[PDB]
């Protein structure tokens, strides 16, 4: 648990729809 | 108005292109974009690119050419110069 959250955390940028 | 996000990595001496890190539709892409906010992660809607990635890089892939200069656009805008 907490893979998600830590992929988010180093991420560079967010595209959404 | 399904809901998608596409998380997008580039780290240099690691990422030889941007890497799609995660990915989500519906309510983990709801969970995406509250993490996000948690951490600072900039967020750029653009509802043809992202749709466009959803479909064609899956998660733990690298983008590919007809993704490299509209990823690129991205990264200028969204890269924390640490200063």
């Amino acid at each position: 648990s907490g893979s998600l959250a830590n992929n988010i955390k180093k991420s560079t940028v967010i595209v959404k729809n | 108005p399904t809901h998608i996000a596409i998380c997008l990595y580039y780290k240099l001496g690691e990422t030889p292109l941007p890497l799609v890190i995660e990915t989500g539709k519906d309510a983990k892409a709801l969970q995406i974009i509250k993490l996000a906010e948690l951490y600072d992660i900039p967020v750029i809607e653009d509802i043809p690119l992202a749709r466009s990635l959803d479909k064609n890089i899956h998660k733990g892939q690298y983008i590919t050419e007809d993704f490299f200069e509209p990823v690129a656009q991205l990264i200028r805008i969204a890269i924390d110069l640490d200063y």
